[PDB]
């Protein structure tokens, strides 16, 4: 009995293009724990990405926050992608300024 | 429920790849303050915020020790639980604990907890009384005998009416501008066309600290549970949380809508409208 | 402050 990551990607503060913020990406509700999470900038991983330490809900679900400074602008697309063992491929969730 | 702290251990095994990982984190309230994972390059306990960084070296050595001697425990209880369970020993598994405590606005014990889970489904807890034991299966109940007949229960006890309440009141202290700060949600309400017939009304919450919140959308005044999307609260790495809730509107019905916002950190609860 | 038992519960 496992069970799959819910994906959230948003940012710190509300996005305003050229101006720097933080991408997130939050995964929870998932069990086992290992996990691994990219966060993508126009199909390619960004390198610099940071996360938290290991929690849990009180269900017993874990949760992580994957982060990333960045700097929006119209074009630019941003993505996390997960992969756990509950998933056949990794997950991809793109970006969305509203929401 | 003025304050709680609480400390949440993982152990997890993974044959062939060593031995099981042990990674413990500490909060007070939706704060994190420790952490410690047997798998960093030197193990301690290491501060995770400011105002315990205060703390000497007895504290964090002895807090150091502690987290050694609970990863070679849990190492056992993973090796114990195998036979519990009549699991082979080429699988992985986890074993989680929580404990901690609950203490009102005057800093007296509300409540003590201390609850383990087995691959993610609860095992044994104390129960409320801090003096007798539930067990989930017949595995826990092997656990909860043994426990029982050493007085375990006693122990915890001792823990979360003396030292867990003074350390959580000591912190409380030495982080009262940020531990002891409510931060209210910054709201307002968005608009977002699907079709020429409907549109979203999503209402947002951002910035606030703790994370309990309860956002709601009404319709002529009654509460639209079962229509509404409420994303999971979600945290903004500044310390806050943000949280959304969004209602499918038929167009030029708008005005009929009104989101309503609970926060502690609010003197009344909040109406907005688009 | 974390949990610190002379000895530590086992399953």
């Amino acid at each position: 009995i496992q069970r799959t990551p819910k994906i959230q990607v948003y940012s710190r503060h509300p996005a305003e293009n050229g101006k720097s913020n933080f991408l997130n990406c939050y995964v929870s509700g998932f069990h086992p724990s290992d996990i691994e999470v990219d966060l993508l900038k126009n199909g390619e991983r960004i390198e610099k990405v940071e996360h938290s330490d290991l929690s849990f809900s009180k269900d017993w679900s874990f949760y992580l926050l994957y982060y990333t400074e960045f700097t929006p602008t119209e074009k630019d697309e941003y993505a996390c992608r997960v992969n756990h063992v509950t998933l056949s491929q990794p997950k991809i969730v793109k970006w969305d300024r509203d929401m | 429920g003025s304050h709680s702290m609480r400390y949440f251990y993982t152990a997890m095994s993974r044959p062939g790849r060593g031995e099981p990982r042990f990674i413990a984190v500490g909060y007070v309230d939706d704060t994190q303050f420790v952490r410690f994972d047997s798998d960093a390059a030197s193990p301690r306990m290491a501060p995770r915020a400011p105002w315990i960084e205060q703390e000497g070296p007895e504290y964090w050595d002895g807090e150091t020790r502690n987290m050694k001697a609970s990863a070679q425990t849990y190492r056992e209880n993973l090796r114990i639980a195998l036979r519990y369970y009549n699991q082979s020993e080429a699988g992985s598994h986890i074993i989680q604990v929580m404990y901690g405590c609950d203490v009102g606005p005057d800093g007296r014990l509300l409540r003590g907890h201390n609850q383990y889970a087995y691959d993610g489904k609860d095992y044994i807890a104390l129960n409320e009384d801090l003096s007798s034991w539930t067990a989930a299966d017949t595995a826990a109940q092997i656990t909860q005998r043994k426990w029982e007949a050493a007085r375990v229960a006693e122990q915890l006890r001792a823990y979360l009416e003396g030292l867990c309440v003074e350390w959580l009141r000591r912190y409380l202290e030495n982080g009262k501008e940020t531990l002891q700060r409510a931060d209210p949600p910054k709201t307002h309400v968005t608009h977002h066309p699907i079709s020429d017939h409907e549109a979203t009304l999503r209402c947002w919450a951002l910035g606030f600290y703790p994370a309990e919140i309860t956002l709601t959308w009404q319709r002529d005044g009654e509460d639209q549970t079962q229509d509404t999307e409420l994303v999971e609260t979600r945290p903004a790495g500044d310390r806050t949380f943000q949280k959304w809730a969004a209602v499918v509107v038929p167009s030029g019905e708008e005005q009929r809508y009104t989101c309503h916002v609970q926060h502690e950190g609010l003197p009344k609860p909040l109406t907005l409208r688009w | 402050k974390a949990f610190s038992p002379e000895v530590i519960p086992m399953f």
